């Protein structure tokens, strides 16, 4: 490791997919193995978070429409988390009211769907979080999609994404 | 002298005029150091080109800045806050932006209406500065020779009948000494 | 945006927890000092994944403190905002200086200058709301906001968003 | 009570990287531009904004806060201001070092007087440690009085291989007071030519020395460049470094550093006004010398052959070097 | 209107990096520098004297032909040929029908270019899209 | 971790040094003063230093000494495995 | 018309305002007299020079003189350059007046308080439109 | 406000707190006045 | 080295040469007010979980 002083750094900007220094495409985990940046859409993030909470609840104990699921998450949240959880409560509440894919099967289909484009993890996560009806909407809401995927593929991908929308 | 000073000094800082000091030995007087003034065209043109570019660039940047969101200022401590900086100071009621030093509500800044005036200023300047741009275009096509005190002396029109200054350049013999900016290509 | 990140923390244990069950206390400290916290470098640290398999390294006794300093490596789900990104949220507060949108653990502030011209603030209506010919923006309303700027401090993140561009605003 | 809690991690200093301030860094670090040689306004109730004791540089009073960090005397470390010097001046502690670099490079193109085409310099450049490599290079280059546009090739001395040069004869540089004076010796056909090497001229030359050239001389690309040995922007230490004592508290005294910093400002403004309009070159050079002397004595008041800065009581002014050295100094 | 942005009066001599773009909506020349500052935040009215037609930054493109009028005709031609598109085989080698079809398409393009009957012609373009 | 010498090739002394004993006693004494769980039986003792001495005598100090080498490598030695003979 | 930047010491616990405060200088403490809570610790009690900000205002200046080793050439020229400063010229007139007032007051065998008042009277009454057609001798004599 | 900033470096997330004698702080600031940059770093760049 | 003699001259040469001080000597740690790597400081004290679990 050599000297370091002020160098000009690329200002963070999602439109340019310049996510910064710690959110680069190529990441290094705790084992030193190379990995890709794991970006989650709202539905994927909701499943991942609540999958860990149930396991956490299992650890301590051993040693559906929108409203009922919201209450079930709320009661589980308070039981399985420590203090100063004011942020996680808002997060779980926000993920249940803004998710488009309910169960694992629906989310799994989305992942197997959008990985054929070869887009950036940030872009695919955005395409699974925002409901866009026309290719133009996705081209302006995600400026990075411009000149990466043709309107022919985007139009059909959006149609299939809207296809597997519960309720 | 007290009035020629400021004029020569400013025309020298902008490099529209060059200076040349040399020792003179009148046959019947104490040796004196004389100062001559001439114009080094390559130097003046570069200064003009740079200044023209900078003035336009500053106005263009001011147009860009003035088209951005306004910002904020504190009436008491006269400290400006940007839109991003002000959003981390708002009170618990989410009603007003509070200052950090004074803990006082912030006041919206000016420059909202100048969006048109700055464009008007740029529209005027390029019209007024047109001859310089047209002259520089013709200058770039041709190649100007750098001027020197001796070279300038070839076009001299004597000012007076009996000027004390000897308008001649008799360089010292075998003088390896080189002064800064005293040689031309 | 939600990422799964590999994070490291330095936890300190008071000598009162130097017992046969100190690893459990380190796990409790991690869930109480990391979960729900905000870092300007990694965003809001929301959930710790694999709570059973955190890597606890050997602790170093601090010279004069007497406490043990543990480096802890864990996998967490973190929400990091980025400028130029489009998010959805619910309005929580409205005022003369614009409204605030709640997006997960973050609050985005939409200023008047980053709103369309037709929208106007109407304090007469209770609750106060922004009214225009096509839509009304009020508390609990759903707004699609494009983050225009992010200022990240070591323990706080504040962002400003806009609804001027097309396909933004009321959903 | 103790100091307030902080969210920053607590760490131990592992390394100390010494170096020189760049003019850009001094301006970026600065919280205020000092432009008034006073300390209090006309009312003597508050500190003058833009003066020496600007409230933005910190506070040394138990009753006032810092206008920058809003913290008390026991938490504010002090914040640096800067003074933009009208003309570049030498660093009194580097004049000898500056002189040695001048004798090593060409004073017209900034290129080392001897390239790798010379066997002796090849051995010199093969020395690992910076200090002795510089000494070896200086011992070789200080006697080279020409730039040698063309140099003999290393395969055979028959034909000459061209190197970047200009063919101008180098001067013999000597230190007279706080100025560097060079002398050019004539050709076959009397007294050598003499003139003063301006600090601006030397700064211009030091900015032309290539990265690989001054790394051979022991300078660091990132932390110490020979151009930075000439002072263009002066860092103004915060009041904590120069506190204002009271004897009866109806009388006010200022630190010796504040007196010298005021001198620098007054000499700086005098030079600015002079050269702005008229100011025959003799008057300007006198003003520059005064500015150089004040800056030099502000840092070190014990200079061989120079006069000493004196308080009105007549005792020598205590400089920064005087505070750091001795059995009673900082160390 | 020679080599400089009519709005910012940024001459090419002092800014050689200047680059112009056009918007199909009104085909008004504008340098890239003005596009970012006027349209980055969102849609806004064209910054021209006498033009009040709103446009978006995402629509700007580079002018291909040095004649603006031909650019308008070609772009309209591209729009129509994306809808009205057939071949000689589409009429089973009937040249008379094909030539009449070609003449009708040219008439449609001519009307759309000069605004003779914008409403009826535009509806016809929309209608044929379904068929 | 190339700087952690495996336990099978440690070449340092198997004896506690005077400085190691002094810091271990001071380190554990400070912890005891801060209500740390004592792993030795007290037959009547209130001074943290004396309690630490009792723990060292009975080898009940759960600390290890990271002996550093002039090249940056280190060896880990448990207080229980170190001989206290000085 | 400026930032407050004022620190007031009060006891957070007692909450009584204004508070009873004792300065234990020997212990370096500021303590609440009622509860004993310490409010500020590590309080502070030649390297500088003194001046009177009633006869000289705000004017920091330094002389130039010989040292243990010095050449007369540098001293003469530095004094020559220092004298030609345009800003310090204005106040030198007042200082010159002070010098002559001191000489007159000293030749009169007058106490130091007399000359201090005389100099202060000169400074306060100087630089005004009323006393511009009067000789400096009258000004000095009146001030004395 | 739990805010840190080093203007000139344009950073707010790379700050550390160290415990040094106030004379050491005074020494470094005096060196800064002499145009010297004593840069304190919390990690090593070269091996022993 | 500046602790012995010629303090300021040494520090100026350190600045011009951009010397790196690794703070392995007693004087550097004394100046920085941190535990020197001598005597009781020539080693680190870590906590042992493997022994903590078996001491109960
Ligand atoms: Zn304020
Ligand atoms: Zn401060
Ligand atoms: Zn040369
Ligand atoms: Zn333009
Ligand atoms: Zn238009
Ligand atoms: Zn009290």
């Amino acid at each position: 490791r050599r000297r370091r002083l002020k160098k000009v750094e690329e200002e963070e900007n999602a439109a340019t997919l310049q996510l910064g220094q710690e959110f680069q495409l190529k990441q290094i985990n705790h084992q030193g193995e190379e990995e890709e940046l794991i970006a989650l859409n709202l539905s994927e993030a909701r499943l991942v978070i609540k999958e860990a909470l149930v396991e956490r609840r299992r650890a301590f104990k051993r040693s559906e429409t929108r409203e009922k699921e919201l209450e079930s998450i709320d009661v589980l949240l308070e039981q399985t988390t420590g203090g100063n959880n004011k942020d996680l409560k808002n997060t779980m509440q926000y993920l249940t009211n803004f998710s488009r894919f309910r169960d694992q099967e629906t989310v799994g289909a989305v992942i197997q769907l959008l990985k054929s484009t070869g887009l950036h993890p940030f872009e695919v996560a955005q395409l699974g979080s925002l409901a866009c009806d026309t290719a133009d909407e996705a081209k302006t809401l995600i400026p990075s999609l411009n000149n990466k995927i043709s309107d022919d593929e985007l139009e059909r991908i959006l149609k299939e994404l809207s296809n597997l929308e519960t309720l | 002298k007290t009035e020629l000073g400021p004029l020569i000094a400013r025309l020298r800082s902008d490099r529209l005029i060059s200076i040349h000091k040399q020792r003179e030995y009148p046959p019947n007087s104490k040796s004196v150091e004389r100062v001559y003034y001439y114009v080094k065209y390559p130097h003046a043109i570069d200064a003009i080109k740079w200044k023209v570019h900078q003035v336009v660039q500053r106005l263009k940047d001011d147009l860009d800045k003035n088209s951005e969101p306004n910002g904020y200022m504190c009436p008491i401590c006269l400290t400006k806050y940007t839109q991003l900086e002000a959003v981390q100071l708002l009170n618990f009621d989410r009603t007003e932006f509070l200052c950090s030093l004074c803990d006082e509500p912030l006041v919206e800044d000016d420059s909202g209406k100048k969006n048109k005036e700055k464009q008007d200023k740029l529209n005027r300047l390029m019209d007024q500065i047109q001859p310089i741009i047209d002259s520089l275009k013709k200058i770039d096509d041709s190649r100007i020779e750098e001027n020197t005190f001796e070279i300038a002396l070839a076009r001299l029109i004597p000012p007076q009948n009996q000027s004390h200054a000897a308008y001649t350049y008799n360089p010292k013999k075998g003088s390896t000494m080189f002064r800064p900016g005293d040689s031309a290509p | 945006m939600f990422f799964i990140k590999d994070l490291s923390l330095n936890i300190t244990l008071h000598p009162s927890f130097f017992g046969p069950r100190m690893k459990q206390y380190l796990k409790t400290k991690l869930l109480e000092e990391v979960e729900g916290s905000c870092t300007g470098k990694f965003g809001y640290i929301l959930c710790v994944l694999d709570y059973d398999n955190i890597d606890i390294q050997r602790g170093r006794i601090l010279p004069t403190d007497g406490s043990a300093e543990f480096n802890v490596k864990y996998r967490a789900v973190v929400f990091k905002p980025f400028k130029g990104e489009v998010v959805d949220g619910t309005v929580v507060s409205c005022s003369q200086h614009g409204f605030e949108v709640q997006v997960g653990p973050m609050k985005v502030f939409v200023t008047k200058h980053l709103m369309p011209q037709d929208l106007t603030f109407n304090a007469g209506s209770n609750p106060p709301s922004y009214q225009s010919s096509e839509d009304v923006i009020t508390i609990k309303s759903r707004i699609r906001v494009k983050i225009e700027g992010c200022i990240s401090q070591v323990s706080s993140i504040h962002a400003i968003g806009s609804i001027k561009e097309d396909y933004l605003g009321a959903i | 009570v103790g100091q307030q809690y902080s969210s920053a991690p607590l760490r131990t200093v592992k390394e100390v990287q010494f170096g020189l301030f760049s003019p850009e860094e001094v301006r970026a670090i600065s919280v205020a531009k000092i432009r008034f040689p006073e300390t209090m306004d006309e009312t003597q109730t508050r500190a003058k904004i833009g003066g020496l004791n600007d409230p933005r540089l910190g506070s040394i009073d138990r009753n006032l806060k810092c206008q920058t960090c809003q913290e008390g005397m026991n938490e504010c470390p002090g914040h640096f201001g800067h003074i933009d010097l009208a003309k570049p001046v030498f660093h009194v502690g580097f004049i000898a070092k500056i002189k040695k670099v001048c004798e090593c490079v060409c004073m017209h193109c900034g290129k080392l007087l001897l390239d790798e085409h010379n066997e002796l310099m090849r051995q010199a450049l093969a020395i690992k440690d910076s200090k002795k490599r510089f000494a070896a290079i200086w011992t070789l280059c200080k006697t080279k009085m020409v730039c040698e546009t063309d140099v003999p090739s290393e395969d055979d001395p028959t034909q000459l291989v061209s190197r970047g040069g200009c063919g101008n004869t180098q001067p013999t540089i000597r230190k007279d007071g706080l100025k560097l004076v060079g002398s050019w010796k004539k050709d076959r056909a009397d007294e050598p030519e003499l003139r003063v090497l301006s600090t601006e001229e030397i700064l211009n030359i030091f900015k032309h020395i290539s990265v690989k050239d001054f790394t051979s001389l022991g300078f660091n690309e990132v932390f110490s460049r020979p151009e930075w040995m000439i002072l263009t922007c002066l860092p103004v230490p915060p009041p904590p470094v120069r506190p204002s004592i009271s004897f009866n508290e109806s009388q006010r005294g200022e630190d010796d550093l504040t007196f010298k910093l005021a001198d620098i400002l007054k000499a700086n403004i005098s030079l600015e006004t002079l050269e702005h309009n008229g100011a025959p070159h003799h008057a300007i050079e006198e003003a520059e010398s005064l500015l150089q002397f004040h800056v030099a004595t502000y840092m070190d008041n014990d200079i061989a052959g120079q006069p000493q800065a004196l308080q009105k009581s007549g005792r020598p002014v205590k400089s920064i070097r005087a505070r750091l050295k001795g059995k009673e100094g900082r160390i | 209107n020679k080599d400089m942005c009519p709005i910012c009066k940024t001459d090419r001599y002092l800014s050689p990096d200047v680059k112009f773009l056009v918007n199909p909506e009104c085909y008004h020349r504008i340098c890239e520098s003005c596009v970012d500052r006027i349209f980055s935040l969102g849609p806004a009215q064209c910054p021209y004297k006498g033009c009040d037609k709103i446009l978006r930054k995402n629509k700007f493109k580079t002018q291909i032909f040095d004649d603006v009028e031909v650019e308008k005709e070609v772009d309209i031609r591209k729009r129509v040929f994306n809808v009205f598109n057939k071949t000689i085989d589409d009429f089973n080698g009937d040249l008379v029908e094909y030539n009449k079809y070609l003449e009708e398409v040219e008439d449609i393009i001519y009307k759309l270019d000069h605004g003779i009957d914008v409403a009826k012609t535009e509806e016809k373009l929309r209608t044929y899209e379904e068929l | 971790k190339e700087k952690a010498i495996p336990k099978d090739q440690r070449a340092t002394t198997p004896y506690m040094t005077k400085y190691e004993r002094a810091r271990i006693l001071g380190t554990r004494a400070l912890q005891i003063s801060m209500n740390a769980p004592v792993f030795v039986d007290l037959e009547g003792e209130t001074d943290p230093l004396r309690i630490a001495m009792k723990e060292l005598a009975e080898k009940k100090i759960p600390l290890v000494i990271r002996r550093y080498l002039p090249d940056g490598s280190f060896e880990d030695w448990s207080v229980e495995e170190l001989i206290v003979d000085l | 018309r400026g930032p407050n930047l004022n620190i007031v010491l009060t006891c957070p616990e007692c909450k009584v305002y204004p508070p009873k405060i004792v300065e234990r200088f020997s212990e370096g403490d500021v303590v609440c007299a009622l509860c004993g809570l310490v409010l500020s610790d590590k309080l502070v009690d030649r390297v500088g020079e003194a001046s009177n900000p009633l006869l000289d205002g705000n004017n920091l200046s330094t002389r130039i003189g010989k040292g243990e080793t010095t050449d007369m050439r540098f001293t003469k020229e530095l004094n020559k350059a220092q004298g030609k400063n345009v800003m310090d010229k204005k106040d030198n007139e007042v200082q010159a007046a002070f010098a002559k007032i001191t000489m007159l007051c000293d030749a009169a065998e007058l106490p130091k308080i007399v000359k201090d008042c005389a100099k202060e009277a000169y400074k306060l009454c100087h630089d005004e439109k009323t006393l511009k057609g009067k000789s400096m001798e009258s000004i000095m004599a009146a001030s004395i | 406000h739990n805010q840190f900033e080093c203007k000139g470096c344009d950073n707010k997330i790379d700050i550390y707190q160290i415990h040094i004698p106030y004379a050491a702080k005074l020494l470094f600031q005096e060196l800064m006045a002499m145009n010297i940059t004593p840069r304190l770093y919390t990690d090593r760049s070269r091996d022993f | 080295r500046c602790s012995f003699e010629e303090t300021v001259e040494i520090l100026f040469e350190a600045g011009a040469s951009a010397e790196l001080d690794d703070c392995r000597g007693v004087s550097e740690n004394v100046i920085l007010g941190q535990m020197a790597p001598i005597g009781t400081g020539a080693f680190d004290v870590m906590i042992d979980e493997e022994s903590l679990v078996k001491y109960m």
